[PDB]
């Protein structure tokens, strides 16, 4: 469970990712299409080449969604409310797939911000976006 | 896949008495209900509304036929699942664009199905030997993913 | 969520199973360790043979948990706190079991309920594991 | 676990960048501090109860070495994974019972590790070589369970 001093941690990390957090939106797309190749099968649409504009945009709409979270940390579920609809309405993203995600994103921001990804920020991280991906997931049945 | 005697034959035996287009059509049906998600691929089916709507539906239950009749054949290939199901592998990936996690749920949902029908006699053991045939049968159709 | 609906239908299940439900529970962990050998690594200090009277007691102990579960569906996480504190702090089960167990108590209600064991019930029922076993795994860090 | 060629180069020449102690240590300590229910083998370590605490611990470290140096000579062995870990599988089993899915944990932890420690060189594509080989590693430490 999500305690306030995670809360503070993730405040603390996504504040420092800063402008940077739809390119590490990306990137973590990016990370997670080749270390988890079943992924893709929820992109057969898209240009999955390195730096494409959907990649991009993709990754600035879930950095978008993960800042509103990270501001309204003790009303996620109001603050996702459309997104949960649509992931469970309509994308019917496994749930399983989360996980890939987060911890493509967890890499991401290790291999970008390591004076900032300490272990308890590590640990933070972790719990907020589990959290984030069960309010996703929370209305697929 | 690797089998202990018991094991192969438990499932060979099993298998003989089950009515593989009854249990498919209710495998299939009970996927859609419990895992609704799993809907994203059939938009085309028809009413899907409600678990009733789901369970009655005549492409619902010509799917599963399908589905079980070649999970079926591929029980007589237990010793090269991989090889048994690559090309079906290939075309759930590269046409289909199925995530593999849905046949671990089709897996989970066929030996619940399983159990309901035979009872008693899906004794533990069965049950077992069942489970590493529905997790090798996954894993033989996630295989030629990329 | 658990729904009118759902509650309503595990209402019905469990009531049917009655004074069963430590038999299942005994038969769901015997399940369990035949068809998921890793979870017998929570329990080196049992007799895991058929028939045991040490899996017996366990599962009259989670039946008893799982009935008054249902007595508190709207109440569920102050009801298994105990229980919550227990599994996260000493016996510190990996979360990924609890998926293991809800199936195998499912196939032990498919086994001994042919009228009840509907498509309706079967979500309903697992739904209501996860939730279980969510609470259960809800202090785990 | 199928490597490429490339991927089997990728690994092996991030790999003797590594300070195998000072990772390890790395590695272990988060993994008790990030899923800190893999404690429960620990009892006996002294002071766990801050990150802090757990990072510095004399007994933590040592574990995390002594881990991180058998994963690391089992990359001299890609493949021959199931082989190289097949006594360490029935150890851990049949002496320890440790759940293997510690070992899924700890190959993420890893994971992260190796990407907080090598930052740009970390790339995806090296990143999608390692998954492979902690995959490889946990699915040849559970090979022995029964
Ligand atoms: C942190 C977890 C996630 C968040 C916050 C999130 C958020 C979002 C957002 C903001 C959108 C754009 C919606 C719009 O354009 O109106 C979206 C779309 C989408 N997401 Fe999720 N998502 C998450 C996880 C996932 C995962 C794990 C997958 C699959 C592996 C996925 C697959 C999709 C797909 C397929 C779309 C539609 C893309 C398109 O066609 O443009 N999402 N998501
Ligand atoms: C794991 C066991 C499975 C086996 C052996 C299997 C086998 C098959 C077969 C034999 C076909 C017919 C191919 C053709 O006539 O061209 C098919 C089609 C299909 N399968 Fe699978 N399948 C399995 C599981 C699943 C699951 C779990 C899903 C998704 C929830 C899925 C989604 C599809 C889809 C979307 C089609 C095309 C259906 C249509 O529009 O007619 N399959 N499968
Ligand atoms: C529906 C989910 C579960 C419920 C409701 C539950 C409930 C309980 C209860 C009521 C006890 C007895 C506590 C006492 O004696 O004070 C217990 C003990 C225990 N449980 Fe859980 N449990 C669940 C899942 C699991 C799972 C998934 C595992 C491992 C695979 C597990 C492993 C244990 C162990 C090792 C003990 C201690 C047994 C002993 O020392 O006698 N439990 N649980
Ligand atoms: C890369 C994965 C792992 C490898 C290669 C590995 C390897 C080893 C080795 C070489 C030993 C010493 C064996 C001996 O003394 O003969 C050991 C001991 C042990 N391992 Fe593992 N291990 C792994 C992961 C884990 C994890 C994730 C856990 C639990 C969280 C774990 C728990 C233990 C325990 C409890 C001991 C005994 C420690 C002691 O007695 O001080 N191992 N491991
Ligand atoms: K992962
Ligand atoms: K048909
Ligand atoms: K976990
Ligand atoms: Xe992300
Ligand atoms: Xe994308
Ligand atoms: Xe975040
Ligand atoms: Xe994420
Ligand atoms: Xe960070
Ligand atoms: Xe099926
Ligand atoms: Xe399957
Ligand atoms: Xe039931
Ligand atoms: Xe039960
Ligand atoms: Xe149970
Ligand atoms: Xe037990
Ligand atoms: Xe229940
Ligand atoms: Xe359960
Ligand atoms: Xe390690
Ligand atoms: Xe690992």
């Amino acid at each position: 469970m999500l305690s306030p001093a995670d809360k503070t941690n993730v405040k603390a990390a996504w504040g420092k990712v800063g402008a940077h957090a739809g390119e590490y939106g990306a990137e973590a797309y990016e990370r997670m299409f080749l270390s988890f190749p079943t992924t893709k099968t929820y992109f057969p649409h898209f240009d999955l080449s390195h730096g494409s504009a959907q990649v991009k945009g993709q990754g600035k709409k879930v950095a978008d969604a993960l800042t509103n979270a990270v501001a309204h940390v003790d009303d996620m579920p109001n603050a996702l409310s459309a997104l949960s609809d649509l992931h469970a309405h309509k994308l019917r993203v496994d749930p399983v797939n989360f996980k890939l995600l987060s911890h493509c994103l967890l890499v991401t921001l290790a291999a970008h911000l390591p004076a900032e990804f300490t272990p308890a920020v590590h640990a933070s991280l972790d719990k907020f976006l589990a959290s984030v991906s069960t309010v996703l997931t929370s209305k697929y049945r | 896949m690797h089998l202990t005697p018991e094991e192969k034959s438990a499932v060979t035996a099993l298998w003989g008495k089950v009515n593989v287009d009854e249990v498919g059509g209710e495998a299939y049906g009970r996927l859609l209900v419990v895992y609704p998600w799993t809907q994203r691929f059939f938009e085309s089916f028809g009413d899907l509304s409600t678990p009733d709507a789901v369970m009655g539906n005549p492409k619902v239950k010509a799917q599963g036929k399908k589905v079980l009749g070649a999970f079926s054949d591929g029980l007589a290939h237990l010793d090269n699942l991989k090889g048994t199901f690559a090309t079906l592998s290939e075309l759930h990936c590269d046409k289909l664009h199925v995530d593999p996690e849905n046949f671990r749920l089709l897996g989970n949902v066929l030996v619940c199905v399983l159990a309901h029908h035979f009872g008693k006699e899906f004794t533990p053991p069965v049950q077992a030997a069942y489970q590493k045939v529905v997790a090798g049968v996954a894993n033989a159709l996630a295989h030629k993913y990329h």
